[PDB]
């Protein structure tokens, strides 16, 4: 937002900035039924026990879903591959 | 010092909004000024020279 | 000391700069852009490349495929930096006009 | 010399603000961040050197 003043201009930024963070455990890739899966769009964490997809500037865990990934490639190329199950 | 490791990533989950301001210049005084009335004033001779 | 004419010494040390460039390079390092607009948050480096990868339109996999080739490439490319800058001798031409 | 007016004050304002301005360009340049980091003392990085 512009604002006016004496021999000049003042501008008012707005912005967005995170807070309340908290750390997780990443794989970079799924292997299920001897395929690799990627994420469309996200990062796959981990909370201990499952696994999850969310987007990255907020926590939101979803279903890991044939919706939401991609096949595209074999499972003994990637390093650091974590095996689990992938829902249809 | 951040805890950096290879299987270990952080994500946020609450935000905030800020607003911050800027002040930058845009123009400055104009003026004029006359040779004669300066220098010389009303003086004929001073003028001729 | 000349006639009247006197050098004064800059308010930062060589030091201090060599400071701030490492923590800016830390930085860059173990956390990416994150920490240029707020708290730094981590993130292993090879996913911090297929992040920048998929930025400019190409997908995870490739990289994820192909991470030894790059790794090498980017070493080599490192490497030949320091012998290209020594070899020409008039690399720095613009930090020497001004002295 | 005193009789021709105030040239120095000039010279010395003109100087002074150049060497302020040459502070500043620095400081403008270099102090982007306002935390010192650290690097791990392991330095593996999926295969960079850095
Ligand atoms: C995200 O941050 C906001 C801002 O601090 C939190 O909202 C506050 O919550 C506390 C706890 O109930 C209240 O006392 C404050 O009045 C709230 N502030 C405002 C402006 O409403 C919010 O709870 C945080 N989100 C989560 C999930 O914790
Ligand atoms: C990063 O590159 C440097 C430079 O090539 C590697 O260090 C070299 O290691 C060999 C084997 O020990 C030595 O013979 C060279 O003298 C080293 N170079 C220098 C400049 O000292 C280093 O090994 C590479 N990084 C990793 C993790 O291997
Ligand atoms: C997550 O755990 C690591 C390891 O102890 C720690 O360094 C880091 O600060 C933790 N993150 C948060 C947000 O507490
Ligand atoms: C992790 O998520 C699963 C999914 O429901 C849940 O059952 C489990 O309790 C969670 N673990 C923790 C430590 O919160
Ligand atoms: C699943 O991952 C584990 C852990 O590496 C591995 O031992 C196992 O062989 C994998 N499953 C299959 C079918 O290969
Ligand atoms: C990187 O991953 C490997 C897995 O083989 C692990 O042994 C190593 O400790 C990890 N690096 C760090 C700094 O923990």
């Amino acid at each position: 937002f512009p604002q006016s003043a004496p021999h000049g201009v003042v501008f008012l930024h707005v912005t967005y900035v995170p807070a309340q963070e908290k750390n997780f455990t990443t794989a970079p890739a799924i292997c299920h039924d001897g395929k690799a899966h990627f994420p469309r769009e996200g990062v796959f964490v981990s909370n201990g026990t499952h696994w999850f997809v969310t987007q990255r500037n907020f926590y939101e865990p979803q279903i890991i879903t044939t919706d939401n990934t991609f096949v595209s490639g074999n499972c003994d190329v990637v390093i650091g591959i974590v095996n689990n199950t992938v829902y249809d | 010092s951040v805890a950096y490791s290879n299987n270990s990533i952080a994500i946020p989950t609450n935000f905030t909004i800020s607003v911050t301001t800027e002040i930058l210049p845009v123009s400055m005084t104009k003026t004029s000024v006359d040779c004669t009335m300066y220098i010389c004033g009303d003086s004929t001779e001073c003028s001729n020279l | 000391k000349f006639n009247g004419l006197t050098v004064l010494p800059p308010l930062l040390t060589d030091e201090m700069i060599a400071q701030y460039t490492s923590a800016l390079l830390a930085g860059t390092i173990t956390s990416g852009w994150t920490f240029g607009a707020g708290p730094a948050l981590q993130i292993p480096f090879p996913m911090q490349m297929a992040y920048r990868f998929n930025g400019i339109g190409v997908t995870q996999n490739v990289l994820y495929e192909n991470q030894k080739l790059i790794a090498n490439q980017f070493n080599s490319a490192i490497g030949k930096i320091q012998d290209s800058l020594s070899s020409t001798p008039s690399a720095l031409g613009k930090l020497q006009d001004v002295v | 010399l005193l009789q021709y007016g105030s040239f120095c004050t000039q010279l010395k304002r003109a100087l002074t603000g150049i060497a302020v301005e040459q502070d500043k360009n620095t400081q403008e340049v270099f102090a982007q961040v306002k935390q010192i980091y650290k690097t791990p003392p392991i330095k593996y990085f999926g295969g960079f050197n850095f």
